[PDB]
RNA sequence: AACGAGACUCUGGCAUGCUAACUAGUUACGCGACCCCCGAGCGGUCGGCGUCCCCCAACUUCUUAGAGGGACAAGUGGCGUUCAGCCACCCGAGAUUGAGCAAUAACAGGUCUGUGAUGCCCUUAGAUGUCGGGGCUGCACGCGCGCUACACUGACUGGCUCAGCGUGUGCCUACCCUACGCCGGCAGGCGCGGGUAACCCGUUGAACCCCAUUCGUGAUGGGGAUCGGGGAUUGCAAUUAUUCCCCAUGAACGAGGAAUUCCCAGUAAGUGCGGGUCAUAAGCUUGCGUUGAUUAAGUCCCUGCCCUUUGUACACACCGCCCG
């Protein structure tokens, strides 16, 4: 594979988890379209990468 | 079974594999059967994955080489009817069988390698992957065809019929056989 | 003539199937699709390699020109 | 060498070795008996699970 | 390249060896008809058509580039 | 049949038998030093050419929709060697295709139909399929 | 690169230009009026007499 | 079968009944293999069989239909020559009237003293070629 | 904290969803016309094959171009500090299709012959600024990039059958792309017509490939160098042969020493086409399709590059320095 995530996305990541703890689900489709409606996201595939890092963070959280 | 495929004209039930250490790496008969060998195939991408397309596919790969034949494959497909052909009347096997035991008695089994020590040749003998006994083995065998017909009033198809015999026997009086036993020999002097 | 063969055999065999998921029911294109997959050869999808652009400093897609030193 | 022609399966794969690579070392069984094992070096691209046919025994192996 | 030569027209010895292989060979093809007589490869090519309007061989195969021939299909 | 159904590669070595039966067409002075195409190097082999060409030519007419003497030579040009120099595309003869076209035409199976080009008169296209169904009928498709 | 020297090396330009057409049939009066209002920015624009 | 005859002498040159009618015929000078398979059929024979296979009535036959093309009604720019110059009509030369014809403009081309016959006579390389990589042989070097 | 990296832009692979089409198609009949029994049948009728006919018909799968959607290591199983991630697998089009853009600092690198960018020096009427005609192509050698070959997995002669990127007169001082008809073996000439271009050339009916004849292991018909004679076209002019054509002439070369180059998937290789230069002309270069493998899934051995530690008499930096 290669490729880890870049610090724009980890930064902005946890940002978005923390302040809107109880707007995630632990599907990618719905944390998707919830990043795009609570704040400008400046790309799509920019998008679709920080969900899915949110995703990964809201999972273990609740461990 | 009851929709079976030939060749055309050959069952590919009716074909052994006479090792252990080979089946499984000869495709022939699991459900590789297929009536023409030219396929968009998938042999790259993957390292496990040229071993899952067919034998007779492989065979017309392997000969289409020398810089003028690249880009000709249809050709070569010309070639692999009459050669079976030819093979099936000659002796009366079905010429898969033919091809198997060619394949199998024509792999070397230990090979020499280099290593560097004290600024002067030394050689080691080292064994072989069942992947690369039957990769050798394809090679060889048509390398005896190719260089025949370089000059010769034979045809291509003529000299590929030919050595596909004398190697699925253990005659030796090919380029393949012959080949396969100087290896070896290398292999038990710096062993 | 090559590229024609294998995208006339794949409309056919896609055409079938099409035709029994929409006017008979699908139980009769499952079996059918079944079958087809088995012995894939690319039946009910599209190859997606296609050519790859010539950039300068050597022929070909990949290939480049000799280089002499001296 | 002139006792009859012997055959052993890969147990585990070690790591790659040689001078550029080229030589795979491997773990294996003699597969007449896994209480006996020794460690060989081969020369194609070996996987798990395969059966090699070796010449000899007498040999043992642990690097080049 | 060597130096050979084969003969481009026929004689009495090469008609009746013609007659006398049909039974013996299950493959004839032009090349192997150059080989067990000195004969050119063309003139071959013609003197398998002749056994074949008698029906001594029998045509099995056919190409732009090669013709095949069989015995009388009795083993 | 439509020509359609039948082989083709037969169907114009039965056509041009029709034409040299029936003592059809009207055959060029030359016939015996021409080239038969500009990338040729030797004359044909065959001595029955204008009866072999003017099959193929008929055979067309059925298919596309016809045209000039221009497209009947850019159907029949091939590959030029030109020995040391590498390769190149070029069209053949002109006055050849010109005389075929009109021998044809001599026996009204082509005609200068609308918008100035050959096409096959109705006469033609009869005939065509009426041989069409005798390679079938014969060998068998 | 002026003047020959180095790795030769090219570059590949590309303008696009784009094309598009809207058919009428009304009078040309109209046609005239509502062709010349509502446009700000550099786009041309051609009328013509008739089609069939 | 046809064991008649084989090796033969015809004008000049011997040609062989081992090969076919046409490419047999080639080796005269004067004579391609474009202008044989026309001077055949103008004869209206085979060339579908050997040069050994032709009798003494066919060959004589032959010559007269080469060397007198244009009342056999083969066309005037099918020939080697036309014109020659200064001797005032259409030719066709074979074997070795060739040669004497050929040494003759060589000769010409030198007794005007044209750059032709100066590049002729140099030994250097007539049409416009370069001469600076090209022939070498050679040897001698600095 | 910043720059470079990625992000971004362009390009490719996925939509029977959306938007809408006589300069794009399809389907449906209506068909009437042609055609053959070609198929059921009989030849009628029904159906098949394409063209004209098609519509104020129906539609937008195919072609076109816009907005959107889709892909995230997301899911599952291993492995990892259980972190960052990694491997396999499911789903499906696998997160990586290819380019563009590209830092700090540097070189006594290239270009005063692109510049009416430019310093200084030089020359300037017997001119270094204009016409005529000649040369840059001159050959005992040497070297580099390529092209075509050494054949039968071929050549030759007929027959069959498939594309894509573009380009085009109306511009400079003068010029385009060409259908069609006629004449000529060919090169070509001649008479008419269309195209400012999804409209016309051009449904660009290209090559290798494919099928059947002929040649027969022979420096052979492989090879087409060299060279003789003749015909056309461009230009004011073709001599040192501009280019093209016809017939003749018929060389080296029988697979390549020491060395060495390039390449990992629509990739190598085979094979043709368009653009650039262009009055006439690609063996060049730049793009485009078509046919389409083998072999690897590694390593630091060689060549070279990045990071740490260490040694130094080196800093013009080992192409260094220095001894008798």
């Amino acid at each position: 594979m290669g490729r880890v995530r870049t610090k724009t996305v980890k930064k902005a990541a946890r940002v978005i988890i923390e302040k809107y703890y109880t707007r995630l689900g632990n599907d990618f489709h719905t944390n998707k379209r919830v990043c795009e409606e609570i704040a400008i996201i400046p790309s799509k595939k920019l998008r679709n990468k920080i969900a899915g890092y949110v995703t990964h963070l809201m999972k273990r959280i609740q461990r | 079974t009851p929709d079976i495929k030939l060749f055309g004209k050959w069952s590919t039930d009716d074909v052994q594999i006479n090792d252990i250490s080979l089946q499984d790496y000869i495709a022939v008969k699991e459900k590789y059967a297929k009536y023409l060998p030219h396929s968009a195939g998938r042999y790259a991408a993957k390292r496990f994955r040229k071993a899952q397309c067919p034998i007779v596919e492989r065979l017309t790969n392997s000969m289409m080489m020398h810089g003028r034949n690249n880009g000709k494959k249809l050709m070569t497909v010309r070639i692999v009817k009459h050669a079976f052909e030819i093979i099936h009347l000659l002796t009366g096997e079905n010429p898969l069988q033919v091809l198997v035991n060619a394949i199998i008695n024509s792999g070397p089994r230990e090979d020499s390698t280099r290593i560097g020590r004290a600024g002067t040749v030394r050689r080691q003998a080292v064994d072989v992957s069942p992947l690369r006994r039957v990769n050798q083995a394809i090679w060889l065998l048509c390398t005896g065809a190719r260089e025949a017909a370089f000059r010769n009033i034979k045809t291509i198809a003529e000299c590929l019929a030919d050595e596909l015999i004398n190697a699925a026997k253990g005659s030796s009086n090919s380029y393949a056989i012959k080949k396969k036993d100087e290896l070896e020999r290398v292999a038990k002097s710096n062993r | 003539h090559v590229a024609q063969i294998y995208a006339i055999r794949q409309s056919i065999s896609k055409a079938l199937v099409a035709y029994y998921q929409k006017y008979v029911d699908e139980a009769s294109k499952k079996e059918i699709k079944d079958i087809l997959i088995q012995y894939d050869r690319t039946l009910l999808v599209a190859d997606p390699r296609r050519c790859e652009s010539k950039k300068f400093g050597g022929p070909g897609a990949r290939a480049r020109y000799q280089k002499s030193y001296r | 060498r002139v006792q009859p022609i012997k055959l052993a399966r890969v147990t585990k794969v070690l790591g790659r070795t040689g001078s550029q690579g080229q030589c795979t070392q491997v773990r294996v069984e003699f597969m007449d008996d896994t209480s006996r094992s020794i460690i060989r070096n081969v020369k194609g691209p070996v996987r798990e699970g395969d059966v090699l046919t070796l010449l000899e025994s007498e040999r043992e192996a642990r690097r080049l | 390249r060597d130096k050979l030569n084969n003969l481009v027209l026929f004689d009495k010895a090469t008609y009746d060896k013609l007659c006398k292989e049909v039974p013996n060979y299950k493959l004839i093809t032009p090349a192997v008809v150059s080989e067990r007589l000195k004969i050119r490869g063309s003139l071959a090519r013609a003197a398998l058509q002749e056994l074949l309007s008698k029906g001594l061989i029998k045509l099995v195969s056919k190409h732009r580039a090669q013709v095949i021939y069989t015995r009388n299909t009795k083993g | 049949v439509t020509v359609k159904d039948v082989n083709q590669q037969e169907f114009v070595r039965a056509l041009a038998a029709f034409l040299k039966k029936s003592g059809k067409l009207k055959v060029p002075e030359w016939v015996d030093t021409v080239k038969l195409a500009k990338h040729k190097e030797l004359a044909p082999y065959d001595e029955n050419w204008f009866y072999t060409r003017a099959a193929s030519t008929a055979r067309h007419l059925y298919l596309r929709g016809g045209a000039g003497v221009g497209s009947m030579t850019k159907i029949y040009g091939g590959r030029q060697r030109n020995g040391v120099m590498p390769s190149h595309f070029s069209r053949g003869s002109k006055s050849v295709a010109r005389r075929v076209l009109q021998a044809l035409e001599g026996l009204k199976m082509v005609e200068k139909d609308q918008d100035w080009g050959r096409k096959l008169t109705p006469q033609g296209q009869r005939d065509l399929d009426r041989i069409a169904g005798q390679v079938a009928a014969a060998k068998k498709k | 690169t002026p003047c020959g020297e180095g790795s030769k090396t090219w570059d590949r330009f590309q303008m696009r230009i784009h094309k598009r057409l809207i058919d009428l049939h009304s009078p040309s009066e109209i046609v005239k009026q509502i062709t010349s209002i509502s446009i700000e920015p550099g786009v041309e624009v051609e009328v013509t007499i008739a089609d069939a | 079968p046809e064991k008649f005859q084989h090796i033969l002498r015809v004008l000049n040159t011997n040609i062989d009944g081992r090969r076919k009618i046409a490419f047999a015929i080639t080796a005269i000078k004067g004579v391609g293999r474009r202008y044989a398979h026309v001077v055949l059929r103008k004869a209206d024979i085979d060339l579908t069989k050997r040069a050994g296979e032709l009798t003494e009535d066919e060959v004589e036959r032959v010559i007269t239909i080469m060397q007198n093309p244009r009342q056999y009604k083969i066309p005037d720019w099918f020939l080697n020559r036309q014109k020659d110059v200064k001797d005032g009509k259409y030719s066709q030369v074979l074997a070795n009237g060739l040669d004497n014809k050929l040494r003759e403009d060589l000769e010409r081309l030198k007794k005007i003293r044209a750059h032709r016959g100066l590049r002729h006579f140099w030994g250097l390389r007539v049409r416009g070629q370069h001469t600076k990589t090209t022939g070498r042989r050679g040897r001698t070097v600095g």
